[PDB]
């Protein structure tokens, strides 16, 4: 079997892994204390992937959790599933960093991160066939964004083949929840572009959007809110988790997403999202899932699509479908709308199915694009950044950890770059 | 005795496999337990106690699919050693399945296929299942072949394989792998089968009236195919053909070798009330483009050979008259070519699979057909490959496997010469 | 063997052909499950089992007409092909049933008929059932035609026709889709049968002594002199009349080729106790202008050409005492002839239909009957033409469908010259 | 099959939307809970037309709400039947319009608009075959006419070859129930002319004076007269909905009821209509039915057809009668009282059958007659119009709104010009 190591990084980082724990936990039957009780034997078979069976019947989810100070995993050890862990995975220093992204990735994190590899080394060894690593981190974040960025960069050094990918929480092009958000997110991504194999983007203000419109709901609880992503998350690996008729590799889901190294930022996106109040007046088909899919206002990235063009998609489908369906389907979208695709590209669509149905939807479907569009984000965050650097705004909090300021100047060419590389490709023809 | 193995590989060649290996066991009375409660040993061996052992290779590099079988309701007929797995698949990634991970494998592959090919009398060839994109597939056969061919430099070497259709998905990185098995396919193989799902799915929406398909039941309609193949070697008729005939009767210039197929009567039950069969009605069925299994209009170039076989209730004289009139139809012949037709006649009729959705009938043919049209097919492969060739979309997938950016350019210009071939061919040589 | 097929078009068209089906089974005891609890091979194929299955296709761009078919009492009678349904109808516009729509269906439908023409040891011709004014019988069947008559030069080309009686109803824009239909038939029909719903109705009051009547009798009705034809070839007489001679004794100049119809003896049990139906009886009834099925007092012209057609119980010596008995009665007949009477008799005397409203008969006549005194309706519906035409009225719905305007000036020119052929024909020719 | 769409629009449309829906439902066996509950295969056979089949046994029917303010739509979802519809076809504003026709086409709809179309579009792209739209709005309504006609142009810009049609609530020639009428139903009309392929004309006026007549009531509540209007649509559909003798399209009615563009504005009628106090002393015949189409008296629009000519009348019955009636009947009123027919066309009458009768009819009936005296309506209109207009009275309520005076004018020439054909056609003669 393979592998996958899950490391959580920051308070965002845990709270949405707690959460994401607690779906996969249900999905193969694990009870809070670790036991088996699931119906199906696919549940137990390839449990292997996140859990490793400790002893009789307690499964141990393979986590690694995060964070520079207490307060906060804490909290998760205190939660309903907080002894479903092993103790020794929760590596936390005794100081903050209020969002100071210096401290996370030299003067403070430099201290812990001695620490945690060493239990990311003890876990690997545990493994088989390490398929790879997910990190669950805030853009933004002192320990997301700082320890999150250091930790990748360590990583890659000694596992050089193995796919990493993280599911990030980016800016909000509303109101910021930081203050010195620009700083953080550049200087995270700076490094972050030329590490990680995928990463996702997801932002908390699209998901409000999804939340008051399309879920009908009124009071978007953070909890809900993780729900919501922890169930993107489940989707991406359901192919290694589960069988099907199309599986689909972590690994080839990057092959068939990545053109170009450095260009691997994704739009995620979720099917069926249907209210409650409304789900007796649905079809529940294939065309009826490819519609949400494509719809602009399911993507869980705080960017429209609509103002770029796909340079590829994916489209995760769990449960029962017929081949059929969903090929004719998603071709008719590429024709229907090809001027939304990418020409250098013919079939610019990757699919796969997998015949495990989340709990209580017989059809559901992940997706997973990579637009063009995304170049909006990092120019809305390059240009709050200039904003404030060229008045030298709150720099002496990074002057302070030791930065050199010229590290602020290359991340932001790395940056502006990746602004430009979007936007050629964004019209490049094939003539 | 005439002996015949068979090799699966990827998710495509095993599956299809599944379906085969279970339609086998039904034609020749053999039950899930390798039990029997006289023409079977060319695809089963016996043991101590009798029980029969068919005579296959199942290589994935994607464990997860043998684990189906291994499994699943035959998990009885395989010997164990025959369901080789591997750790990490090749993630739509030719490099990998030919150079990087194949390449640890097919060692342990070859030795196998050894050790079974010592067991047979007088082996006639392999019959290799693969598709075309599949990293496994496309990449690992390709090395397969490789070395097959030298071993086994008289053996037959006949493949299936699924053509990634005009007009469908599934992968991204598809042209590439085709081509770059395409390049060294030619060089091996002696007889390849194209099968596009696109086809298929037309098939069963016109043919069949059904909706809603899915590989459980596309690969049945394969796999009729298949058996139509092999029931000259399993059971008597007017007319048996040997499989090295089908060079000879195909091939007419080396590289070019990618018969067509077709296979009629499809049909529901539903009709079957209403629809006389006759040898004729069925014959004229076989040449109705709408009912080819390859996207290619065959209208569009012409034919080099044809090879009709006849399973059950025909009569040769009838047989004949048929073709006569399928030649006066002005279906259009090159030069080269003044007979066309090579024909066989099996007694054993056309089976049904339980719980099938196709009707039984009392005959059926099965048509090999090799025609300049498929170019077109070809030309548009080598357009896709280019365009995205280009830009070395996803190329850097394969140079940081080891492969060798000019093997591109290498592949690309013999697929030129390729299509070059077949224009030559459909010149309508005349003084 | 004579093989006839029958073609059903439009609501009429397939209406029409129930009640004729209907009555086939009947004639020949086969049970509406195609069953026969030896004159069969002109209508009805044999499948596997035996079962008998009618040859003939009915088109319709209106499901709604066909699914009742298909939802009806001989819904086992058909293989499903035969049933050939659009989406949305022809809205009485001649443009839809011939450029826009019927465009779109045409391939299928002869591809069908191909099929069907190619399971006959020697197809005699064709039987088109289609209404005068119906956008699909009306422009359906004039593409139809128009494609009929190139791969089946050489075929008898026979249709019957609902001709828009001078004082009924049910469309406005009948004149219009007439005449344009008109136009192209005569070109490529090689006779025509005249129907009037009217004058039905007047039989049905005066002969059946009813009132109250639908489709669902006024069809049977027609359905009896359908079969009279027929007969024919299905049964032994002693003078058989195959369809080819139909042409030779009715047509005496191509653009000419409009007969009339009647039936002898319409009747209620009632007055058959009363009545003696003796051949004289019957044969001076057919002349008598009140018992024609069009609209059109015979006084006013003089015939052409008549054929009789007997049924039943009659005796030659008889029938050629009443036929001079004709010829005396100073009924006249144009110069240009000087028999006028080619006579066909059928053993098979006439059935009858469980829960019909017509008593059963010893003997029975159809008559066809080629006569100038049409030239009047032909007048009056080119009288009504334009009308309309001088206005315009309704031809943006045409012109909207891509019809020329100069298109309508073209048909009315050609329909002129038609009467003027009337007219001549009628000059009763001396030095 | 075909299918339908039902866009509701302002309050008017809302409230008889909501008592057609109710009618549909009943006609179909569908309860309040979308529940199947029917007797006939034909109820739910061709439910399509109409109903949305959700999912188990929960049909929605696919209508569209749409006003500018809540306090409506609010109502009818509070209602019986308000939970029959699917919550996210409720689309609506905060703000009102009080009969400010520049609102709803301008200031406030255009904001609206942009979602309702995509509503729209949704709705359309779960049709296969988009027969067309149905309006229902009221003329002079700030919403009604405001958005009504936004909506009507829109929506043909992207489905021009749709059949649209209207059931527009006309003014009144007594008693006002609008200070602004003349204006706001002069602006609709000047677009609606341009698009609408058909629109009926509704006038509360005359339903009161049906209502105190023939239906002998003392309480006409709106909800009674919504009902018959409801009534009448039901009618109009039929043919879709059902089988019968002579099925016409929605898009035939067009053919044989527009003879001109722009000339499409029809007089609805319906029969029977007798009182339950006197329903024991009438007799239900097609003679009485045509007393009642034809009679001025019960013309459900506010204009007297004896002062002016029928261009066309299209009368479709439902339930059980004889063609023979029909027809017969048909013709004699033509003949009786030739002088009220447009002596240009042949034939004013186009008729229709369905054999499914009204839920407790044996017979019924509707009128669509296209008269000239509609004529009458349109020049109140004007006159009233201008004689306010000239004063410039209450302009600042829509020059205020940013429109521009000379839309007045513009649509003033428009309803002048409409006024002089209907008068050129009135007295225009064949010679
Ligand atoms: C294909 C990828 C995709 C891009 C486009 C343009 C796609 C195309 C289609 O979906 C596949 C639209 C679709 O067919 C509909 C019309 C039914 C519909 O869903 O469109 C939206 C608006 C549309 O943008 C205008 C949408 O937001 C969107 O994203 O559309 C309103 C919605 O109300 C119910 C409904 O009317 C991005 O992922
Ligand atoms: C034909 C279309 C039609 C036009 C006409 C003129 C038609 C002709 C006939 O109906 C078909 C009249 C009819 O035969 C009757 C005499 C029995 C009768 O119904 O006439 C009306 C008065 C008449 O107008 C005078 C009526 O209003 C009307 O509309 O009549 C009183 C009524 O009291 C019971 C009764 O006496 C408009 O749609
Ligand atoms: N007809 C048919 N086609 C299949 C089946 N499984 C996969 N395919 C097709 O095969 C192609 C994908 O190759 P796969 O065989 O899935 O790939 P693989 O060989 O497992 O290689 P990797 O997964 O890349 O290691 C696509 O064109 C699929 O549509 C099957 O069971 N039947
Ligand atoms: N005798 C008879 N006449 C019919 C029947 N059905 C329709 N008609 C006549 O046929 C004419 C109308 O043509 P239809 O056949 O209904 O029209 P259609 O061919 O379906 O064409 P569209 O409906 O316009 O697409 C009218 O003159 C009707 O009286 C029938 O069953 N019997
Ligand atoms: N979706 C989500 N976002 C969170 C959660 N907790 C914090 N955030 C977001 O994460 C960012 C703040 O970073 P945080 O992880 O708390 O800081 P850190 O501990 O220094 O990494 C802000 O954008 C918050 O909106 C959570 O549970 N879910
Ligand atoms: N027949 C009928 N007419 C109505 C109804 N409600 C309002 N009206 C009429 O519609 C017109 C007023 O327009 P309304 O639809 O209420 O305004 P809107 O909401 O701005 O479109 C008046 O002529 C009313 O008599 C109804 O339920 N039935
Ligand atoms: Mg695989
Ligand atoms: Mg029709």
């Amino acid at each position: 079997m393979r592998e996958i190591v899950h490391i959580q990084a920051g308070q965002c980082g845990n709270q949405i892994g707690a959460k994401f724990w607690e779906v996969i936990s249900d999905e193969h039957g694990i009870d809070p204390t670790g036991s088996y009780h699931g119906d199906s034997d696919l549940q137990l078979e390839r449990i292997n992937v996140y859990y490793n069976e400790a002893a009789g019947n307690k499964y141990v989810p393979r986590a690694i959790l995060v964070d520079l100070e207490p307060g906060t995993m804490d909290s998760v050890r205190s939660g309903p599933f907080g002894q479903i862990f092993r103790p020794d995975n929760f590596v936390f220093g005794q100081s903050g960093a209020g969002n100071n992204w210096a401290k996370g990735h030299y003067t403070e994190g430099a201290e812990l991160v001695d620490s945690v590899l060493d239990v990311v080394r003890k876990e690997s060894e545990s493994c088989d066939c390490l398929q790879g690593f997910q990190l669950t981190h805030s853009l933004g974040g002192g320990t997301g964004s700082g320890m999150g960025t250091l930790l990748i960069s360590k990583i890659r050094e000694e596992y050089p083949d193995r796919i990493m990918n993280t599911f990030s929480v980016v800016p909000s092009p509303k109101v910021s929840d930081t203050v010195v958000e620009p700083y953080n997110a550049t200087l995270s991504v700076h490094q972050l572009v030329e590490n990680t194999d995928e990463t996702y983007c997801i932002d908390n203000e699209a998901l409000y959007d999804i939340c008051f419109r399309t879920l009908k709901l009124t009071t978007p609880t953070y909890g809900d809110l993780n729900h919501l992503v922890s169930a993107t998350m489940s989707g991406v690996t359901t192919c290694l988790r589960f069988p099907g008729q199309l599986n689909a590799d972590l690994r080839k889901l990057a092959v068939n997403m990545v053109p170009f190294p450095r260009l691997h930022f994704f739009m995620p996106g979720f099917a069926p999202l249907t209210s409650r109040g409304s789900q007796q007046y649905r079809a529940l088909t294939v065309p009826e899932l490819t519609q949400q899919m494509f719809d602009a206002k399911n993507m869980m990235a705080a960017c429209d699509p609509r103002h770029g063009r796909y340079l590829t998609v994916a489209a995760v489908f769990r449960g029962r479908m017929s081949m059929k369906e969903v090929d004719e389907q998603m071709l008719n979208v590429q024709n229907k709308n090809s001027s939304y695709f990418v020409e250098w590209i013919p079939n610019n669509v990757k699919t796969a199915v997998c015949d495990i149905p989340p709990r209580g939807l017989k059809m559901s479907a992940t997706f997973i694009g990579n637009s063009t569009a995304i170049q909006e984000l990092f120019k809305r965050i390059s240009e709050q950044f200039t904003a404030m650097f060229r008045r030298k705004a709150f720099l002496h909090w990074y002057t302070g950890e030791g930065m050199d300021e010229m590290e602020f100047t290359e991340a932001e060419s790395n940056m502006n770059d990746l602004v430009s590389e979007y936007q050629q490709y964004q019209d490049a023809t094939a003539d | 005795m005439r002996e015949c193995i068979s090799i699966h590989v990827g998710q495509a060649g095993v599956q299809i496999g599944n379906a085969c290996w279970e339609l086998y066991c039904l034609e020749h009375g053999i039950q899930p337990d390798g039990q029997m409660p006289d023409s079977f040993n060319t695809f089963f061996s016996e043991t101590g106690a009798g029980k029969h052992v068919p005579r296959a290779v199942f290589v994935d590099l994607e464990p997860t699919v043998i684990d189906e079988v291994r499994t699943g309701t035959y998990r009885q007929l395989f010997h164990p050693e025959q369901l080789i797995t591997g750790k990490e698949d090749a993630a739509n990634n030719y490099a990998r399945g030919h150079y990087t991970i194949g390449k640890e494998i097919i060692d342990l592959v070859l030795d196998r296929i050894r050790k079974l090919a010592d067991q047979c009398t007088g082996l006639q060839g392999f019959l290799v299942f693969h598709s075309f994109g599949g990293g496994t597939g496309s990449g690992f056969t390709s090395l397969l072949m490789e070395r097959l061919s030298v071993d086994y430099g008289k053996k037959s070497k006949l493949e299936f394989s699924i053509y990634p259709a005009p007009q469908v998905s599934t992968a991204v990185v598809e042209p590439y792998n085709s081509i770059l098995t395409t390049h060294t396919t030619l060089e091996h193989s002696d007889c390849a089968f194209m099968v596009d799902n696109e086809a298929i799915y037309d098939i069963c929406r016109r043919n069949l009236d059904i909706e809603r398909p899915t590989y459980t039941n596309l690969n049945r309609l394969i796999s009729q195919i298949v058996s139509s193949i092999t029931a000259s070697l399993r059971f008597d008729g007017a007319l048996n053909v040997d499989l090295t005939e089908f060079q000879t009767n195909l091939v007419p210039y080396p590289r070019i070798h990618f018969p067509l197929a077709t296979y009629a009567p499809v049909i529901s039950a539903e009709k079957a009330y209403h629809e006389q069969l006759s040898v004729a009605e069925i014959t004229n069925a076989c040449f109705e483009p709408a009912n080819q299994m390859v996207k290619c209009d065959p209208r569009h170039g012409k034919y080099m050979a044809c090879c009709l076989l006849y399973r059950g209730d025909v009569v040769p004289k009838d047989v004949n008259a048929a073709i006569a009139t399928i030649k006066t139809k002005r279906i259009q012949f090159v030069d080269w070519c003044p007979t066309g037709f090579k024909v066989g006649i099996n007694y054993q009729p056309p089976t049904v699979v339980p719980g099938g959705d196709l009707a039984k009938v009392q005959r059926a043919v099965c048509m090999l057909s090799n025609t300049t049209a498929i170019a077109e097919a070809w030309a548009r492969l080598d357009h896709k490959f280019d365009l995205m060739y280009a830009k070395r979309a996803f190329v850097h997938w394969y140079v940081g496997e080891g492969m060798e950016e000019g093997e591109f350019s290498e592949a690309r210009e013999d697929m030129a010469a390729l299509e070059k071939d077949y224009e030559e061919v459909g010149v309508d040589s005349v003084e």
